[PDB]
């Protein structure tokens, strides 16, 4: 969705807390590498400033709440269109080998309704298909529903 | 630009497809005028496709064609 | 980027050999001559669209001036498409149409270079579009140009 | 991805420099080296402008990965 609701904003404003070790109202770099750790990784001195300026848009150095809260619905908003498009993958990719064949295409067409010949479903798959191989990988998919 | 434009119509079939797709099979009941809609940009889409791909295919022929005359007229270089 | 003076009268001969009744003038009954006497024969819309992609005044028919215009466009790529095709047959030393990374190391090492086997792989596969490890032609052009 | 853009137009720069040495020394009369250290230098230039490229491109990757992990955390507190 383009915006947040208000109860996702609220619980967007626990979630904050997780990050705030010290409760002061922002979130340092000392304090994301606490929480890096806490999950099992190690970024460097480096990884971590530039997880802070990616989100410090006044640039003061540290990510206040509605800083953490803008970002938050800008990710919230890319999630849901490539959740979208992998739904739309999963379906069309009947066998769930990572590959939409012609055959898999043409049956989602048919059981909508649609009156493809196979050779039109033929040319689909090709114009898709980046990599030559005559299927559509996921990648390709998200390709061309972006596009 | 030819090839983009026959790319984004088989996009667009695509993108249709699904959302028909959503709107038929996903959901608990069925928004018959939002899927008539789509249906109608699908048909548009594909419509599209076959217009672009038709022109594209033609395109590659008159290219070999024209390609005979270039050379035809480079037989009197030096 | 220019015709030479001599290009341009030695073009100025290829125009008869399409212009049959040299009346100055090339129309699409003439290309159709052209065409059949070649070993083709394209249908009317075909030598319609070959007139119309030449006609920049759209009176219809070809005069020398529109006729040159092309065919210096054409002389122009064809020189640029020619420079790359050399690029790739000297690419692709074993003439199979495809740069393989080997191909391509050693081209660098023979040139002196000094790129780490890694990097030369790394541009192999930046170029790679249909990921089989090698680069072919179409692959070569979209890189080159 | 316009980075990866950029990358792939960096080599593209390391190939045509690398022909048009091959080119002003295997293939020529005489060998005009004002040219050759031309593509030489463009050559050295375009492959710094690779390598520097790649560097991000890599860090980029592993900085997305570590950014999406701290925004799986923010979401555990979603409702549903
Ligand atoms: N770069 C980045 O994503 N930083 C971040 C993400 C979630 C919470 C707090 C900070
Ligand atoms: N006279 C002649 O041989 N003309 C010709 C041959 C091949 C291609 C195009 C034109
Ligand atoms: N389309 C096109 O190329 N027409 C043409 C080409 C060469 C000579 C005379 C006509
Ligand atoms: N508490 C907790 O489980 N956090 C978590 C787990 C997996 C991915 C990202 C965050
Ligand atoms: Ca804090
Ligand atoms: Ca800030
Ligand atoms: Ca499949
Ligand atoms: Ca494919
Ligand atoms: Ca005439
Ligand atoms: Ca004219
Ligand atoms: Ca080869
Ligand atoms: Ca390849």
């Amino acid at each position: 969705a383009d915006q947040l609701t208000e109860e996702q904003i609220a619980e967007f404003k626990e979630a904050f807390s997780l990050f705030d070790k010290d409760g002061d109202g922002t979130i340092t770099t000392k304090e994301l590498g606490t929480v890096m750790r806490s999950l099992g990784q190690n970024p460097t001195e480096a990884e971590l400033q530039d997880m802070i300026n990616e989100v410090d848009a006044d640039g003061n150095g540290t990510i206040d709440f509605p800083e953490f809260l803008t970002m938050m619905a800008r990710k919230m908003k890319d999630t849901d269109s490539e959740e979208e498009i992998r739904e739309a993958f999963r379906v069309f990719d009947k066998d769930g080998n990572g590959y939409i064949s012609a055959a898999e295409l043409r049956h989602v067409m048919t059981n909508l309704g649609e009156k493809l010949t196979d050779e039109e479903v033929d040319e689909m798959i090709r114009e898709a298909d980046i990599d030559g191989d005559g299927q559509v990988n996921y990648e390709e998919f998200v390709q061309m529903m972006t596009a | 630009q030819l090839t983009k434009r026959v790319k984004n119509a088989a996009a667009n079939v695509l993108r249709e497809t699904w959302l028909i797709y959503k709107n038929t099979k996903l959901v608990k009941k069925i928004d018959h005028a939002k899927v008539r809609k789509h249906q109608r940009k699908f048909l548009q889409a594909i419509h599209q496709a076959r217009k672009l791909r038709s022109v594209k295919m033609e395109q590659r022929k008159l290219n070999d064609q024209a390609n005979t005359l270039v050379d035809l007229a480079k037989t009197q270089l030096e």
